[PDB]
């Protein structure tokens, strides 16, 4: 059984806009210059070449940033049923999700003071 | 026996293999991000499994949370930890690995049979469309102390991972 | 399109998370194998809610709190991995032995 | 809807808030009080709803009977316990004390909070609350290799073990139609049938990892080797209280009592347990990872308590769980005061430790020997109950190898008093030979010492208390 | 003087025995902790899938 209404559309179009990148990028490959295989096919270094080595000094300056972005992604999730559903519910669920939200605050706080 | 069922049956199925195919790459697959990749189509694919169960909100969230943020976070951690692979061979392989396949397979038709043994209860009555609305309901009548300890989660898991990868 | 096949295919895939999680070397490898797990289980609690309980969905609620705390054990799991190779520096799950 | 029963959490819940602002803004913060004075609280705010009110229920989803208060204040006082010697112990590494004390306290309201639970939901919300702070508690020194890889082996033993009781959970959900209540589930299903096996199987895997009972056991000698040695007190008391109330309240009261092949299995898991936890640690050179043997060994012994259920043995199972926490508070603050002063360091280390601190000597004995069970002493009177409460009901077997099992204990517990008085001036270690010559350790030293001396001849008033409490399991 | 002899071997023997078995069981099933966090899983898995045939 299936109850959902507007889909139907969404995997019709999910397939036709698959089909665009797909299909353009095949139209390019049909006409367009072969190979340029020897030196074209060497990395950008400004024209100098690859110093070597080739490392990025590794940092956490990115996963603390995704991190804290999972957190607050979560948060969201939590607080979109919340907001559809505020007519139903009244009062007492805005004193427990303000509670939600006051934690997270605080979650916020402790990310921002380090 | 229908157009609209064969597509449910169809899609159902075509989502199954997606699911089958990518999930034997995260774990077959001798490159590292070509499974951090398929591990974000096995996502997608079990969200459109459950578009495809009507429930239309966990799936939103479930591309949220684990193709936008899981996923995103397993892609940036896997290039932090990259150091050309130099994995010696270990003699006690064979042994776990053979002892994994067999206690898998056996657990698999083990609870193939359990599923295929047993009587649900069908309950032929056809299901809310609106589920995003119940779910909010369920939040502060039934599930309210899940919904209020999952805060206090995600804070104690926010500063115990900062204290984790800090730098210092 | 029936719950057996749903639970069916939901037990493949703890079968295959539970193959990557034992047998995988890599460490970022076995994190992933027990998101794999996790969904496994969502999809079982979102085919009984479909089937089963339809009207005041149940497993649908109970999967949401499911994906948050995969979210957050992920979250932590990244970070003792992290910990564990700025001392170590390697993810060789074979070389966090120290025993005998 | 009866929010009163959350009187007890929250005021925790509000320590953990307040110190960890006072660490936002101070960062060189007295918060070890207010987190005593917490936990003191929230211990305070039970005599209130202990005997006043009838069982209540919050909204099915919680149930505060005095079963659930017995297990919230066991885990509130193993946390204040823990509280007291983590002090100078992680103080004296290069670490912050505000954001150790925040984990412990969630830990805390985590394993508070699976006490009382009786719902599918949110008994998997308090399980991974538990865990998850477990696992940031084990890794807190990540400085050290063996902690980083400790907490690794840790988190990737107990999320499969969730993972595990999760397929269990959903299972019992599709089985029994809906019903996430764990008491509506025992009226829907009352038939041994496949899925209700593999759902009974599911769940007591995730209970064992808890409750360390073999073979899933063998995560502790790791763990306990690794992790700080507070938090290693705090993972061999609360854990397994936590384990223990979520294992009653599950099996008792959803797993419907007509399929007692948990007994059955149980039964293996203690017998495997007595054997394997006691026979092991006989040969060891660490005091934690023998202190970890020694914690399986002990369960092995509690499981015999619920495994042969007549409101005798669950009686039995409770007042050894109780005095567990006197004996294992006293028996880990003696080890980090010593590893504290010069040692840190293992068993071998110990001798001749008379001479130089016989303070010290005299606490740590005294909780080895109550381990072992010696007569007066809180352990003597704790497997003396165990092992009639286990005779009384018809399990030879079960206690003809506890006591066994007690004897191959008294071996290894007495061999460290061994090291600790035996040795004269030339025989003292190189740790001891330069021993030098905190007051929240001793004061907590101190107090579990007298408690385990005490409440073994002292026991008549909580025995009334426990047989309250056990009134309160199905039968 | 075989008597003593007898107390000295098969007597004292036999009640020691016991003990430096109790010792080896020891000694050498700590090994079953192999320090490998797939094996303890595996550990864990044939755990169940057994408890389920029993
Ligand atoms: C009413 C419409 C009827 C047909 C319409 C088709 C339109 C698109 C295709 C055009 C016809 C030729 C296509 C052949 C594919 C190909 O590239 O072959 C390779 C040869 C290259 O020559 C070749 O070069 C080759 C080497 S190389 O690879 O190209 O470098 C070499 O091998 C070869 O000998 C040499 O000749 O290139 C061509 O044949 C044409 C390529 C470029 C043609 C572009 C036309 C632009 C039309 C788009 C604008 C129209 C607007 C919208 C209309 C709908
Ligand atoms: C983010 C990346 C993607 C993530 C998710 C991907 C997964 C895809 C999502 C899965 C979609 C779910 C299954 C779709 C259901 C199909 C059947 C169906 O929806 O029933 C509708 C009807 O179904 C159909 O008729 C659709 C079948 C055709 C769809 C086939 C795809 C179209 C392909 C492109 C068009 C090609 C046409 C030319 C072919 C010769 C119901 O109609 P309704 O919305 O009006 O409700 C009331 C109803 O009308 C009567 O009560």
């Amino acid at each position: 059984v299936f109850v959902l209404s507007g889909y139907e559309y969404f995997l019709g179009f999910l397939i036709i806009c698959s089909l665009v990148p797909v299909l353009a990028l095949a139209a390019s490959a049909l006409l367009r210059p072969k190979s340029g295989r020897m030196i074209r096919l060497t990395t950008y270094e400004s024209g100098m070449e690859p110093i070597g080595g080739a490392w990025i000094q590794f940092n956490v300056r990115y996963y603390m940033f995704a991190l804290v972005f999972v957190i607050f992604d979560v948060e969201t999730v939590f607080l979109y049923p919340w907001a559809v559903a505020f007519h139903q519910l009244g009062l007492l669920a805005f004193i427990e999700a303000l509670i939600f939200i006051a934690i997270l605050v605080v979650a916020l706080v402790y990310a921002w003071r380090k | 026996m229908d157009l609209a069922t064969l597509t449910q049956t169809i899609t159902f199925f075509a989502l199954a293999a997606a699911v089958i195919i990518a999930a034997l790459g995260v774990v077959l697959l001798d490159n590292v991000v070509y499974s951090a990749f398929l591990l974000g189509g096995v996502f997608l694919s079990i969200a459109g499994l459950y578009i495809l169960m009507n429930a239309d909100f966990v799936s939103a969230a479930q591309i949220l949370i684990y193709v936008g943020a899981v996923n995103v976070l397993i892609l940036f951690a896997i290039m932090l930890v990259n150091k050309r692979e130099t994995y010696t061979p270990v003699p006690g392989r064979w042994l776990r690995q053979g002892g994994a396949a067999v206690v898998s397979l056996g657990v698999f038709a083990l609870l193939t049979k359990m599923i295929l043994q047993t009587p649900w209860q069908l309950s032929s009555v056809p299901p809310t469309p609106d589920s995003i609305t119940t779910i909010g309901q369920h939040f502060f009548s039934d599930f309210l102390l899940p919904f209020e300890l999952a805060s206090v989660l995600l804070l104690m898991a926010l500063i115990g991972a900062v204290v984790l990868a800090r730098r210092e | 399109m029936q719950l057996t096949y749903v639970l069916i295919l939901a037990a493949l895939l703890f079968c295959i998370g539970i193959y990557g999680l034992v047998t995988s070397r890599n460490a970022v490898r076995v994190l992933m194998s027990i998101e794999l797990l996790l969904n496994a289980v969502n999809l079982n609690l979102i085919g009984f809610a479909n089937y089963l309980d339809g009207q005041q969905i149940k497993g649908q609620v109970f999967a949401v709190f499911v994906i948050t705390v995969a979210a957050a054990e992920a979250a932590v799991g990244l970070a003792i991995i992290l910990a564990i190779y700025r001392n170590r520096d390697t993810v060789d799950m074979e070389k966090f032995n120290l025993l005998k | 809807g009866t929010i009163l029963p959350e009187t007890i959490l929250i005021v925790t819940l509000l320590v953990v808030l307040l110190a960890d602002l006072i660490q936002g803004r101070q960062a060189d913060r007295w918060t070890p009080y207010f987190a005593i004075v917490g936990l003191g609280g929230a211990i305070a705010t039970m005599i209130p709803l202990w005997t006043q009110p009838a069982t209540i229920s919050f909204f099915g989803s919680f149930i505060s009977d005095h079963l659930s208060l017995f297990f919230r204040g066991l885990i509130a006082l193993s946390a204040l316990g823990t509280i007291l010697m983590s002090i100078r112990y992680v103080e004296q590494t290069g670490s912050s004390l505000g954001e150790f004390m925040t984990i412990l306290l969630t830990a805390t309201v985590g394993g508070m909070f699976i006490a009382g639970a009786q719902e599918l939901v949110f008994i998997f919300v308090a399980l991974e609350t538990l865990s998850i702070a477990s696992y940031l508690l084990t890794g807190y020194t990540k400085r050290d290799s063996r902690s980083n890889e400790a907490a690794l082996k840790y988190l990737l033993i107990g999320a499969a073990s969730s993972a595990i009781f999760l397929y269990g959970s959903s299972l019992l959900y599709g089985l029994s139609g809906g019903h996430t209540q764990l008491p509506a589930i025992a009226q829907a299903l009352s038939s041994e049938s496949l899925g209700l096996v593999v759902a009974l199987v599911f769940v007591i895997a995730g209970i064992s990892f808890k409750i360390s009972a073999v073979p899933f056991h063998q995560w502790t000698p790791d763990v306990y080797e690794g992790a700080p040695t507070p938090v290693v007190a705090f993972l061999s008391v609360g854990s397994k209280a936590a384990g223990f109330a979520l294992a009653i309240r599950f099996l008792t009261l959803a797993f419907p009592s007509v399929t007692d092949q948990w007994q059955l299995i149980f039964t293996v898991l203690a017998i495997l347990s007595m054997i394997l936890g006691n026979v092991v640690a006989l040969a060891q050179t660490s005091m934690k990872r023998m202190l970890a043997y020694s914690s399986i060994g002990q369960a092995g012994f509690v499981m015999i308590g619920f495994v042969v259920g007549t409101e005798a043995g669950y009686a039995s199972m409770l007042f050894y769980l109780l005095v567990y926490l006197f004996m294992n508070l006293g028996a880990f603050t003696c080890v980090i005061l010593f590893s504290l002063r010069t040692g840190t360091d293992q068993i071998s280390e110990y001798a001749g430790l008379y001479q130089k601190d016989p303070l010290l000597t005299l606490g740590l004995s005294l909780c080895l020997l109550s381990l072992g069970g010696i007569p007066p002493l809180a352990g003597f009177f704790g497997k003396i109950y165990l092992f009639w409460a286990g005779w009384q009901a018809g399990a030879y077997g079960l206690v003809l190898l506890g006591l066994l099992t007690s004897v191959i204990s008294i071996y290894y517990y007495i061999r460290v008093v061994k090291m600790m008085v035996v040795k004269e001036p030339q025989e003292m270690s190189e740790a001891v030979r330069n021993y030098p010559e905190l007051r929240p350790l001793q004061v907590g030293l101190v107090m579990t010492v007298i408690a385990t001396s005490l409440a073994g001849i002292l026991a008549n008033p909580l025995f009334n208390l426990v047989n309250t409490a056990v009134w309160d399991v199905p039968q | 003087r075989i008597t003593a002899w007898f107390d000295r071997t098969f007597v004292d023997g036999t009640g020691n025995a016991f003990g430096v078995v109790t010792l080896l069981g020891g000694d050498r099933l700590k090994y079953s902790t192999t320090g490998q966090s797939q094996a303890y899983i595996l550990t864990i898995l044939m755990g169940i899938a057994i408890l389920v045939i029993a």
